[PDB]
């Protein structure tokens, strides 16, 4: 639940970036 | 004196051609470079968003009126009353203590 | 003295380049010097690391559907929000208590 034209949206924005941050960090697992 | 004159009689300075690649963009850098409005400190980004929303939606006048009435104004009034009665209680305490002290000094 | 690396000594070995390039992920696609630090971190973390996503188990795994719901603002709560926000912008931007 995010309210339009409010502060909350901006906060939400921050979160999403850090999310994809991990998507370009973790590459471990079974090495070739 | 010949070497100094020869060095000072140069071929001017034609190598630069007025280089100025960015460093720094005037307003695009401040507003978006890159994401998250560099040094946004969301309060003022919220300021821009709220001002744009209230202007476009045309809610300015009733908001101004109700804030002229205000909600925090009642809080300020209540805190003023609290400070007033606290000061009155402090004055009563001080005067009673002074009376007790003067009575004790008179007794002894 | 079998210390891994000091909290300050880890700033030279990746660290500042990692959060510099990563937080600027728009240009992270260049991967000229970024790949050096990323590869160094991967090599230095390989001896002690083990991660497996949901790709290992997917034959019977319901997916995740993200949905965002937008909610409006009520009248008196809008009054409250405007009052508080104007008061905060008048106080913080200049002298205050």
């Amino acid at each position: 639940f995010v309210s339009e034209h409010t502060i909350e949206s901006n906060i939400l924005k921050k979160a999403n970036q850090k999310r994809q941050l991990d998507n370009v960090v973790i590459q471990e697992g079974d090495f070739t | 004196v010949q070497l100094e004159k020869a060095v000072r009689t140069k071929s001017n300075e034609s190598r630069q051609h007025l280089r100025r690649p960015l460093k720094r963009p005037p307003l695009l850098e401040q507003i978006i470079s890159g994401g998250l409005r560099p040094k946004l400190t969301t309060l003022e980004k919220s300021q821009l968003d709220w001002a744009s929303y209230v202007d476009r939606a045309g809610l300015n006048d009733e908001l101004v009126l109700h804030n002229k009435d205000g909600f925090l104004a009642r809080q300020e009034f209540l805190q003023r009353v609290g400070s007033a009665e606290d000061e009155r209680y402090k004055e009563l305490r001080r005067q009673q203590l002074a009376q007790q002290l003067q009575q004790d000094s008179e007794a002894s | 003295v079998s210390g891994f690396a000091d909290l300050d000594a880890f700033q030279q070995w990746f660290g500042r380049p990692v959060d510099k390039i990563i937080e600027t992920g728009q240009n992270f696609g260049q991967d000229k010097e970024t790949k050096k630090t990323v590869a160094k971190l991967h090599q230095v973390l390989r001896p002690y690391l083990l991660r497996r996503l949901k790709a290992d188990v997917e034959k019977q795994m319901p997916a995740k559907y993200e949905h965002i719901v937008y909610c409006k603002l009520s009248k008196r709560q809008r009054f409250l929000y405007d009052d508080f926000m104007s008061r905060a912008q008048t106080k913080a931007t200049l002298a205050s208590g």
